[PDB]
């Protein structure tokens, strides 16, 4: 029963993943405040941007998580 | 790792070294460029 | 009458727009070889000593500019000032003015003079405008304010402690700098 | 070996006699890495 | 497109029973070179043409060989 | 030069000295040099010939590696 | 000569002003870099 | 602590005042400035400059073009080619001419007339947005 | 560039070579099938 | 001495038309063709290619390649013949 | 570096040009009086 | 079976290793002539622009390397190209060749910097407006990295052309693998590979001017 | 019974994962400081993006932590 | 007697995760000191934003801790 | 036994490296967001250039979902 | 035994906390380089803020040290 | 065998040190955005430095890989 | 033994706290350029301030550093 | 036997540490970019900068990567 094991070590390890994503969430919604703070103009355009940062990151971020299971349920 | 196998590290030094240093600089010095006239 | 309405904000304005210069405290180099010199005046004569005034500052200047070495450019905006020197400094000489004075100076005339000033070509490092300040109604003053350009106000270690400041931003104050001092002038020469 | 001297060596006279020297101290200290790090193998 | 058809329709195709003689004829030709050993008489050049030409004929076989057992790569099992 | 010769005796008759055969090689470079890459208009399969030769050659030696991966063993 | 003929030499020998200064400069590119 | 001298070439609306707080449209960005801000000196490009009165009530203007300059004694100095105050702006005309230019644009193909045509694209949509 | 009938003897070297291909092919693949599935069973 | 203006002329970048034309009389048009799809077919048939992640990797660059030459040879040629052009015309200039 | 900037342009036009969309777009009853105040008369020789 | 085209290429028992390394000068042709044919041309540019790049921050002593420090860039990049083609033996993969490139460029760098100029080398170690009360342990890092300095030359090539090469042919496999299964996954990943040979390519160009260009940093810092 | 040392081995892993979390949150309010001594009109609007900011990357955080309560206590 | 030793491994690896507290606090306080060399008369507000950066930084680090203290002496 | 259980750890171990990847796009696409909100003409150039980025950063990924991969299947 | 062994090794997964505390301090002084060449009349003030951030990100780094200490000496 | 079991966590626990040279080109390339949106005729040179700082920050994470490798395979 | 192997493990984990020192000197001396770039008349202040910021920021990395040793040599 | 594997697990826990010279490159690249932007007539002295920061950088990275030999090789 050393794989069980072994499987949660690994799942723990894999998840330890999403720093990465939670500090590029962080800066994207950080530099959207600096550049809505000088050219507020661009309010939305800015702010889709955002999104699509916020949407890849986060991304990567997501694809430990699913490593994460894979370890810990799949195999 | 391959690279680490040290009985084939002289058939490596010697040809780049013909090279480097011989080969590839005296083609070097047959490309001049001359300065421009009047 | 009406000029002297029409000086207070303008002057308000244009001193406004100078007060930097002088909180920075720019010296100006004295150093540097070529110079513009902008003669501001009339066309319509009959006004007693504006003109000759202007043009005995004008070529006094110039003498003591090219005693020294430097290269002197020359700008009349105005046709009595430029019918005046025309005759003796012509090859010292970029482009001249009209219809200055038959109706009251606008600043859409100073902007079109600084446009001409800037799409001349001439690389000046330096310049000073001279014009005829208005004290009262008895007396005026023949003054000259001075003209910076891009390398002695980027260069002046005075202007370190202007933030978020790059050569474009600069080159933009500068031009509107010289737009505005144009104005300055062209409001003060009237009255 | 004539134009192998000619061709191939006076070309890289002054190079080979006057910049060079400091790369070949250089040459003979890799030759003796080389030959220490296949010594302990 | 169809510029392979047309070109292909007068050499690649099956031969007609009516040249076989002549077929067999430069079978002939080339027999006899083996006979007296005319094959001295070659130069390089149209050597190494016929030599192309087997190679060819050779890949002509070879293909066959893949379409007689259904399989590209090797022996399938 | 072979292509019309019809002897065998010519393929012993060459000069097969290090020389000789650096001297062979050297011909070969120049007529391939003076053919596709010393004309002015030049194209760039005076190169991709080149790189062809040389991805058969690094080919050739790598057979003994990938033999090891065939799919089939007949 | 026309020029697509001349060799170097040819170009040194019609346009003295042209020669490299192998003496000021004796290493390649036996001129300055940035007049290169 | 503020000295707010905010004038056009024909006009004055603040000399040597004592505001709080002014917010302008510099090229490289908006900012807003308050007492001993750094000093600094921006040009500015077509937008709204709102200046806050020590009461706490607002002031809105439109600056067309000019300089901000805020000096190291906290004397601030606005000078606007053309300040118009928003009473004085219409919407429909901002935004037929924002037509027009976009279509000289679209039918324009030289870089410096459609230059010009760009700034009076954007100083056209400052306008829209500023009214509404 | 109009096409050029090729010599009798290289059309019947080339059909016939196919022919012979094909039979070959068959019959050695007939062959190898019952030893390949010989030894893919005797190898477990 | 001059050089030539043209080159070899060259089929898709691997055979010259010395090749094909030296195979046209016996074989005819399609005859170098035939020969090379019977030595593809006959090399990936008997193992001889032997299909691996090199397969893959080197249609991935031959296609970069195709595509980069296709793409970037025209400006890079018309490059180095207004290179040359340019100084001639100022070798021209100064003489 | 604007884009007008990099197309040739100066600052004296970028205004100008900002400042004459800022007059039309003026309503009737001021915009005669603000073009009349701010037009240019100069020429040049 | 997984690095076998890292080890040294050998056919028929001679070690074709020599050849493979002494082919990237056959493709820059010389030619005495003053207007000659387009390779040429566009190679004589290509080295005018890589030497006006190298070289115009050196002093008069540190521009005696011209010769050096481009043909060293002009071979590096070479062999990297030559590298990506099919089954190809990259001989910049090698940690022999690239110690044996790295190591006596910087040794003699330090050499010339500690003969002449030694005061001054010596002073390099501790920068100009350092305060004094931890200046040893600033002895301890900079002499260490000057130790380590070509090593991390070597290694910074090596590791990174293997890895892409790696990369690249695991990457292969998988197309492979996935060939007779889900073809549109087989395209996915195809196009992953097409990318990433281009940044392969670039990655090549890139990895011999950052050699090229800290060998003339570890230069300038020692002329 | 090793699988209870690998559930909390499995357990710390994941919960190293809330780091991304407070590197994020302290770039997202470092920007909301910088973008409002720039621009202080815009308090509520900087304000709000911050907001958001800041209940992304503590969601990404508490991912973390969840996945870390779940392989700690629910298998 | 393993589980002890997983417990002291698992304490350390989630007092690991204080690391991203730290790097926030370091961002929030760089952040003030830029915000306020440009516009100091706000240094009221700015600061309290400050404050809650850190407040919230350092509380995602102090999470970390508590799984720490959760799995080295609760369990 | 222990073998696959080790190999489930260093997979883990492995897939964490992408957390580099997902702060490295988030960096990417904040400092797009301040770019464009500084020179918003050239949004195409500046788009063109963030997906550059982003390409790299996945690329970096890819190196270390290799190791994972041969610690998983190719030891 | 292997209680000592998993002590040492959980000292050593804490004390990697401290990598927070160094960018924590690396992006305050940073930050007090830029804010002093922006407006160096507010040094002194500026250099206030600068300590109080090191002595707050550092502080975070000493608690990860300490309980290694914890784990190390303590239990 | 354990010699082979830590042999792929250390190859695993090595090659998570590519993160760094992910986030790192993730911030050359966001600063090569932002540069070149504030001086776009120096796009040549800003694009250059971008690319040494790339083949730099890169080649550290490649280190990573090669103790890796040189756990994973030739001990 | 058991002791000397968790030794090694330790000061393997414990020596990656450099980690934080890397990115603190990279970020210090980036700042540096930056606050160069922007006040060069100050070149002599602004540089004292990066070395007092570098010597504190790997300061912290070489405590991890000997704890490392600490736990190698000592005890 | 158990002394040689933990030896390649402290090798590779100790040799993760180049991460914070991947970032801290990246970062003085970055601000090399960007501050070249700013200033262009400086870009020989901010270059120099640079390089002391990479010099320095590198340099902490490069410990940890000896320390994982001596943990590897020498004992
Ligand atoms: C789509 O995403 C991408 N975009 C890229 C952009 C540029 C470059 Br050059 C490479 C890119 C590569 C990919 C993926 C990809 C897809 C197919 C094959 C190979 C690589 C990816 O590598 C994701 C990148 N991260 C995760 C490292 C991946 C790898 C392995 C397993 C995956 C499983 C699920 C999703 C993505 C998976």
């Amino acid at each position: 029963d050393i794989d069980t094991a072994a499987k949660f070590i690994g799942a723990g390890a894999a998840t330890v993943g999403v720093a990465g994503s939670g500090a590029g969430i962080g800066t994207v919604f950080g530099s959207l405040i600096i550049g809505y703070a000088r050219n507020p103009s661009l309010k939305q355009q800015l702010f889709s941007y955002a999104i699509l940062g916020f949407a890849l990151s986060e991304a990567m971020g997501l694809f430990c998580l699913m490593v994460a299971f894979l370890i810990l349920f799949a195999m | 790792m391959p690279q680490l196998n040290t009985t084939v590290w002289p058939t490596m030094i010697t040809p780049m070294l013909l090279t480097l240093f011989l080969i590839t600089q005296l083609k070097m010095l047959n490309t001049n460029y001359h300065l421009p006239p009047s | 009458a009406r000029a002297e309405r029409e000086l207070k904000p303008a002057r308000i304005y244009g001193l406004g727009s100078l007060a930097l210069y002088e909180k920075a405290d720019i010296k100006g180099p004295e150093d540097k070889k070529k110079h513009l010199l902008i003669g501001v005046s009339s066309d319509r004569g009959l006004c007693g000593a504006i003109h000759s005034s202007i043009a005995k500052q004008m070529k006094s200047e110039v003498a003591t500019l090219t005693a020294a070495g430097k290269e002197v450019m020359l700008v009349g905006i105005g046709d009595k000032i430029r019918g005046i020197l025309y005759r003796t400094h012509s090859d010292q000489f970029l482009v001249a003015f009209k219809e200055v004075g038959r109706k009251p100076p606008t600043f859409g005339d100073a902007s079109v003079i600084a446009l001409e000033l800037l799409n001349s070509g001439y690389e000046f490092d330096e310049g000073s405008i001279i014009f005829n300040k208005f004290r009262s109604v008895i007396s005026y003053k023949t003054e000259e304010k001075p003209i910076f350009s891009l390398n002695t106000v980027a260069s002046a270690d005075s202007m370190s402690i202007y933030d978020d400041i790059d050569a474009d931003v600069l080159q933009n104050y500068q031009e509107y700098n010289l737009a505005n001092i144009i104005y300055y002038s062209l409001k003060e020469s009237t009255t | 070996l004539q134009s192998i001297i000619k061709n191939i060596w006076i070309p890289m006279k002054p190079y080979y006699t006057k910049v060079y020297q400091e790369i070949w101290i250089g040459m003979g200290l890799m030759g003796f890495i080389v030959y220490k790090i296949r010594a302990a193998d | 497109l169809a510029t392979f058809w047309y070109y292909a329709k007068v050499e690649l195709v099956p031969p007609t029973p009516a040249e076989i003689p002549r077929a067999i004829q430069s079978l002939k030709k080339i027999v006899n070179s083996a006979q007296t050993g005319s094959f001295k008489q070659l130069t390089v050049k149209e050597a190494v043409l016929n030599g192309l030409v087997a190679t060819e004929v050779l890949m002509w076989f070879y293909v066959g060989e893949i379409i007689g057992k259904r399989g590209i790569i090797g022996y399938d099992v | 030069e072979v292509k019309l010769g019809e002897l065998p005796s010519w393929i012993l008759m060459r000069d097969f000295s290090p020389s000789g055969i650096f001297g062979a090689f050297q011909r070969g470079y120049y007529r391939y040099y003076n053919k596709y890459i010393n004309v002015k208009k030049g194209s760039i399969s005076g190169i991709t010939m080149v790189l062809a030769c040389y991805v058969l050659f690094s080919y050739s030696f790598s057979y003994k590696h990938l033999k090891h991966e065939r799919l089939r063993k007949y | 000569i026309p020029f697509d003929q001349m060799t170097i030499e040819d170009l040194n020998e019609a346009f003295p002003e042209t020669k490299l200064d192998k003496k000021k400069y004796p290493y390649w590119p036996h001129q300055p870099i940035e007049n290169l | 602590q503020m000295s707010f001298t905010f004038a056009s070439p024909t006009q004055v609306f603040f000399n040597g005042a004592n505001v709080r707080q002014v917010d302008v449209p510099t090229l490289t960005g908006a900012f807003g400035i308050l007492a001993a801000h750094v000093p600094t000196l921006q040009v500015l490009r077509p937008g709204l400059v709102v200046v806050h009165a020590e009461d706490g009530t607002t002031s809105k203007y439109f600056v067309s073009s000019g300089s901000i300059a805020v000096n190291a004694d906290s004397s601030v100095q606005l000078l606007a080619e053309e300040a118009v105050t928003l009473d004085m702006l219409d919407l429909g005309a901002a935004k037929a001419n924002l037509e027009k230019a976009q279509a000289e644009l679209v039918g324009t193909a030289d870089e410096a007339t459609r230059a010009e045509i760009q700034i009076r694209i954007e100083a056209n949509e400052a306008l829209v947005k500023a009214l509404e | 560039v109009p096409p050029v009938q090729v010599s009798p003897l290289i059309k019947l070297g080339r059909y016939s070579a196919l022919f012979l291909g094909v039979a070959y092919g068959a019959t050695r693949y007939n062959y190898l099938k019952p030893r390949a599935e010989e030894e893919r069973r005797i190898a477990a | 001495p001059p050089l030539p203006e043209y080159g070899g002329k060259v089929r898709y970048g691997l055979i010259p038309e010395e090749f094909f034309q030296f195979l046209y009389p016996k074989t005819g048009v399609t005859g170098p063709y035939v020969l090379g799809t019977g030595l593809i077919l006959y090399a990936l048939s008997k193992e001889i290619y032997v299909i691996s992640a090199e397969t893959f990797t080197a249609l991935s660059v031959l296609g970069v390649m195709v595509y980069g030459i296709k793409k970037y040879g025209p400006f890079v040629a018309d490059f180095a013949d207004k290179l040359n052009e340019q100084k001639l015309a100022q070798l021209e200039e100064a003489k | 570096v604007a884009y007008w900037r990099q197309a040739g342009l100066s600052y004296i036009r970028y205004s100008q040009i900002c400042a004459k969309a800022v007059r039309d777009a003026l309503k009737t009853e001021f915009k005669a009086n603000a073009e009349k105040t701010s037009g240019s008369n100069v020429k040049i020789v | 079976n997984l690095f076998a085209s890292f080890i040294a290429p050998t056919i028929l028992g001679l070690p074709a290793a020599v050849l493979i390394i002494l082919f990237p000068p056959l493709l820059i042709p010389t030619s005495k002539y003053l207007i000659n044919n387009r390779l040429i041309t566009t190679q004589q540019w290509l080295i005018k622009l890589t030497s006006k790049q190298m070289m115009t921050m050196h002093n008069t002593k540190g521009r005696t390397w011209s010769l050096m420090l481009v043909s060293l860039i002009i071979f590096i990049a070479t062999t990297n190209l030559l590298g990506l083609l099919p089954h190809s033996f990259t001989p910049t993969t090698q940690l022999s060749m690239n110690l044996a490139m790295a190591i006596p460029l910087w040794a003699g760098t330090v050499i010339m910097g500690f003969r002449s100029k030694i005061k001054n080398a010596l002073a390099h170690f501790l920068p100009q407006g350092t305060p004094t009360p931890l200046i040893p342990m600033l002895v301890i890092i900079e002499t260490i990295s000057l130790l380590i300095q070509p090593m991390a030359l070597a290694v910074r090539l090596t590791a990174n052309i293997t890895a892409g090469h790696l990369l690249m042919h695991l990457i292969g496999s998988a197309t492979l693998a996935m060939s007779t299964i889900n073809l549109p996954s087989t395209l996915i990943i195809f196009t992953i590979l097409i990318l990433l040979t281009i940044l392969e390519i670039a990655v090549a160009l890139i990895q011999a001017y950052v050699f090229t260009l800290l060998v003339s940093l570890y230069l300038h810092d020692n002329t």
